[PDB]
């Protein structure tokens, strides 16, 4: 690393060139006597000592150099025939690993942190001659890592998620590696795990559902009762703020496919997050405070998850804040987006949409009269105009016995006076009487 | 028969108001469970508290919509329940294996019901444990809630357990590892009352008030004198005086409510009284007839503590007397020379 790079290392130039042709041939463990193992030692030395010394010259401390970009491709020349060798990555598994913080600019950082993200590409296309042969050590044959264990997925899910080079199936047989070892992902489970740690298993979790195409994460593939309920504790974090709430919502909809009780803490976790965070008067706001700007990318966030999840469960969240009053000063988003989710739905979601605010509407649960009619005209009506055919037939065939034998011979709770939940209910009928009989031939 | 009706009708999750659940509970329900013979206990019981403690336990949502107050009108209807039946229950009916212990828990059970009143303790004790930090919504129908649920531990505790050194723990010992005391939990913050001068007026009847100030001529019987009190009534006073800020009117009013009972030790806390009612406000514009109550803690009776001569008390009750001066003209002359009337007698013993 010096300034006659331009007229004396030529003679390298030779040699890292050379060298890894011989190895792509693998000729190379007879161009060098191996020394006393599979590993030529000297090759774990030139990852120590041509570069991981060298790299940080910290003796002089003057400050740690932006790399004249040649010496940087050729020491990334150095660590790729690095990788020619046997038993190399069972040093590198602890080499990650180092704590110095480099006084560096000056601002600080890990030299471990340096080394893996300045060699990112690097390794990240050549460690992966190994899959999780250290993703392993990484968090369960050592203490999953207070930080990096993490930012190696992210510099992992820019070369596996790019990866199309002659090889694929990178998420498939990343996940089943990555699963197992997720039920051992434990330093998050300290409280105040740092909202750095917070931001990595998050942007993994993402990235997750990104290169773990869902057809592999779909019923139990990765261990639902370790990595779901991980992120249900992730969600009920006080200390994650909105923006990235965000984000962790973004990526609840996948999970709408549980039909297991696993499922029932879905409801009360978003239950908990948007009533503590979103506003129980929501009649507060006019336009252009962050109190209402990040609000409605909450609100249209809801929407997107439902149309992406088709749930009956977001469906049943989104009535508690749609029905917060008479014009929620935005009603627009919330009444068109439905024109949308009500179109594509094959038959059977629809039927099970409908029926879950039916059911709602049914139970005779105290609540108030506009909260049962809100469910059933501000939602229930508003999704039976849009749809295809059969939308009728089928729901039809679940609701009208069901819902005539309420109107049929009951008058009477004038007498304590919640009587206006009965006809309601009797209103609610024939308005979904009205509807299919619009469409009935 | 009869209970079981208006129990059921309680119950029954249908669609109605959260006054007309609980009227049907206090304006009937309770108001039968007082005046029969026995046996009316051992029957009923039998049926209802396994369905209802089984309410109480684990359900806790609905802010959503905000039918809410149905629930905890629900678990405050139980509570009160509870604190009729356990005003009649014997100590050792509800823990030795009389067999509806063995019922109401697990088999012909093992422990001395332990179980069912350690899960009754604990249910009613963070039931006035809960804070109110974030509680932006129903305030008012919750707090009063967390109020109803200190009742019935106050008639469980004083049957099953007898003895001054558990009365520490149970309705008392909060750390404030968050959020401060439980009475504030009973009492909400920036709101009044009235205290009118002469010539009950604000009513025993709020929420915990009643349950207090009922139990606490019993604690005769159940008094360790101390800790169930210190942790906020030796402070609630010159050191921490914001505390009794506007909860003086717990604290404080119900202090008058017990100076038929507080007397052994009444010592260190008095002056620290007179202290109180040197404050900016006492109940009016001032003391208006807070300070006919409080004089009387050496008038009304005259025995054990004073509040003087042990330290030189001096200006602060020179404050207490202007108190009833410097602003004293009042109409019609009756609640003018009320004032006066009285101050001819405040220092003469």
């Amino acid at each position: 690393y010096g300034p006659d790079a331009q007229v004396d290392r030529s003679r390298l130039a030779a040699v890292v060139s050379a060298c890894k042709q011989l190895h792509r041939a693998g000729l190379l463990h007879n161009i060098l006597p191996s020394q006393s193992t599979d590993l030529h030692h000297s090759v774990g030395t030139e990852l120590l000592s041509l570069v991981y010394k060298g790299i940080a010259p910290g003796d002089e401390r003057q400050c740690l150099p932006s790399l004249d970009l040649s010496c940087k491709q050729l020491a990334s020349g150095l660590l790729e025939l690095a990788f020619a060798f046997g038993g190399l990555c069972e040093r590198l598994v602890s080499l990650l690993l180092n704590p110095a913080v480099l006084s560096t600019s000056v601002i600080h950082f890990s030299h471990g942190e340096y080394f893996y993200s300045l060699f990112s590409e690097t390794i990240n296309t050549e460690l992966l001659k190994n899959l999780d042969l250290a993703v392993l050590e990484l968090m369960q044959s050592s203490v999953d890592n207070t930080k990096m264990v993490s930012a190696v997925l992210n510099g992992m899910l820019d070369q596996s998620f790019r990866e199309r080079a002659n090889q694929k199936h990178q998420g498939l047989k990343l996940a089943t590696t990555i699963l197992q070892h997720w039920k051992k992902c434990d330093s998050w489970w300290a409280k105040d795990s740092p909202l750095e740690t917070k931001m990595a298993v998050l942007a993994l979790l993402a990235k997750i559902l990104q290169i773990d195409s869902s057809v592999s994460f779909n019923t139990s593939h990765g261990s639902f009762p370790e990595v779901f309920t991980t992120y249900i504790s992730l969600l009920a974090d006080t200390k994650l703020d909105l923006h990235l709430k965000g984000q962790a919502v973004t990526l609840l909809p996948f999970f709408t496919s549980l039909t297991g009780g696993s499922l029932e803490e879905l409801r009360r976790v978003l239950e908990q997050l948007i009533v503590a965070h979103f506003p129980m008067q929501s009649r507060e706001f006019p336009p252009g405070t962050p109190r209402f700007n990040n609000y409605v990318d909450c609100m249209k966030k809801f929407l997107d998850a439902l149309e992406l999840s088709q749930s009956p469960m977001l469906l049943e969240l989104m009535t508690e804040v749609l029905c917060r009053e008479q014009q929620h000063v935005m009603e627009e988003l919330f009444q068109s987006s439905f024109r949308r989710i009500a179109r594509r739905g094959s038959c059977v979601t629809q039927v099970g949409l409908l029926e879950s605010v039916y059911e709602m509407f049914r139970k005779d649960d105290p609540r108030l009269s506009f909260t049962r009619q809100s469910f059933v005209d501000r939602s229930l009506l508003t999704l039976l105009w849009h749809c295809s055919l059969d939308a009728l037939r089928e729901f039809f065939s679940t609701i009208v016995v069901d819902a005539i034998d309420v109107l049929k011979s009951r008058f009477t709770k004038l007498n304590e006076s919640t009587f206006d939940t009965q006809i309601t209910k009797k209103m609610g009928y024939y308005k979904i009487l009205d509807v299919m009989y619009s469409r009935l031939p | 028969g009869l209970l079981e009706s208006v129990y059921e009708m309680f119950r029954k999750d249908d669609p109605r108001l959260s006054f007309t659940r609980q009227s049907f509970v206090d304006r009937s329900l309770l108001t039968l469970l007082w005046h029969c013979s026995l046996d009316a206990l051992r029957e009923f019981f039998s049926t209802i508290v396994v369905d209802a403690i089984d309410v109480l336990k684990s359900r806790f949502t609905k802010l959503n919509e905000s039918t809410f107050d149905t629930q905890i009108t629900k678990k405050m209807g139980y509570y009160k329940i509870l604190d009729v039946m356990y005003s009649r229950l014997p100590k050792d009916d509800v823990h030795a294996k009389e067999s509806k212990i063995n019922q109401v828990f697990h088999g012909s059970c093992i422990t001395e019901g332990n179980e069912l009143t350690k899960t009754l303790i604990k249910l009613c004790y963070d039931a006035f444990t809960e804070n109110m930090a974030g509680e932006n919504q129903l305030l008012e129908r919750r707090r009063l809630y967390h109020c109803a649920a200190y009742n019935c531990a106050i008639s469980v505790i004083c049957c099953v357990f007898n003895e001054l050194k558990f009365y520490q723990g149970f309705l008392f010992s909060e750390k404030p590892e968050k959020n401060l005391l439980i009475f504030e939990n009973l009492i909400d913050l920036k709101r009044r009352y009235n205290f009118p001068v002469e010539v009950m007026d604000e009513l025993n009847r709020h929420e915990c008030m009643a349950p207090l100030t009922a139990l606490v001529k019993h604690m005769h019987r159940s008094l360790p004198r101390d800790l169930p009190s210190w942790m906020k009534f030796l402070h609630g006073k010159l050191g921490n005086p914001i505390v009794p800020l506007n909860i003086r009117l717990f604290l404080a009013k119900l202090v008058i409510n017990t100076e038929e009972v507080f007397r052994p030790y009444a010592k260190h806390w008095l002056s620290p009284l007179l202290q109180l009612a040197a404050s900016e406000n006492n109940g009016g514009e001032g003391i208006h007839y807070m300070v006919v109550e409080i004089v009387a803690t050496i008038l009304s009776w005259t025995g054990l503590a004073t509040p003087t001569g042990v330290p030189k008390d001096e200006v602060l009750a020179n404050r207490l007397l202007n108190f009833l001066m410097k602003h004293v003209f009042h109409p019609k002359r009756a609640v003018f020379r009320h004032n006066l009337e009285i101050i001819k007698t405040l220092v003469e013993c």
